[PDB]
């Protein structure tokens, strides 16, 4: 499920070694997609756990809400989940025009 | 010098919790279960007697003939 929460344990576990703090605007990203993971952990720990449970609808009436986020994925760095982001120098690359009426709208 | 961050426009949305579409509630209800309950047993009596009286009038029939 964590695409940004983990990398977030490593390049945090290696910046450490090698004397750097990250730039400023880097930092609010990791913060954002840092709590946007817990969106789709809290999601999924809930509907899962509710069909073991045995109950069918909520399944899906949250996953066809959840399509709405992937696109940020897809947006900003490079695939549907598996995304290698974040680096030991920070953020790879600036999120492009856009991106911030979306999750305002998404939100 | 494109960079993101705008100038204004925001919620935001809330972390409220509530719903209280409440309902008819507190002694409001137990009071059209009762009433249209005997509202049925109303309606008995109009005709399980009604088709008693029907019941004797098939039984007539029978009693009449069969000399």
């Amino acid at each position: 499920v964590s695409m940004m929460c983990n990398e977030q344990a490593y390049s945090l576990a290696v910046e450490k070694l090698l004397n750097i703090q990250p730039p400023p605007r880097a930092q609010w990203i990791r913060v954002l997609f840092g709590e946007i993971t817990r969106l789709l952990n809290h999601i999924m720990a809930v509907t899962t756990h509710a069909l073991d449970i045995g109950a069918m609808t909520p399944f899906f009436w949250m996953f066809e809400e959840r399509e709405k986020m992937f696109e940020f994925y897809e947006r900003v760095s490079g695939a549907r989940m598996h995304a290698a982001y974040v680096r030991p120098g920070g953020v790879h690359q600036d999120l492009p025009l856009g991106l911030m009426d979306d999750i305002y709208e998404f939100s | 010098k494109q960079d993101m961050p705008p100038v204004g426009g925001y919620g935001p949305i809330d972390y409220k919790r509530n719903l209280p579409r409440r309902g008819l509630s507190g002694y409001s209800m137990f009071a059209v279960g009762i009433g249209a309950l005997l509202f049925g047993y109303w309606s008995m009596m109009k005709w399980n007697r009604e088709r008693r009286r029907l019941q004797i009038e098939d039984f007539e029939a029978r009693i009449a003939l069969m000399p």
